[PDB]
């Protein structure tokens, strides 16, 4: 699911969903 | 960045495994 544009709320779900408990940093510049 | 990787462009399971804690 992750082979594709992924933009605002749909990229962060991407992040939480692959990262798991290991959490994640979001920043879009 | 992120955006410039994964939403201006395709993303990839190694780009977005790079933000991982």
């Amino acid at each position: 699911f992750v082979n594709q544009h992924l933009c605002g709320s749909h990229l962060v779900e991407a992040l939480y969903l692959v990262c798991g408990e290991r959490g994640f940093f979001y920043t879009p510049k | 960045g992120i955006v410039e990787q994964c939403c201006t462009s395709i993303c990839s399971l190694y780009q977005l495994e790079n933000y991982c804690g």
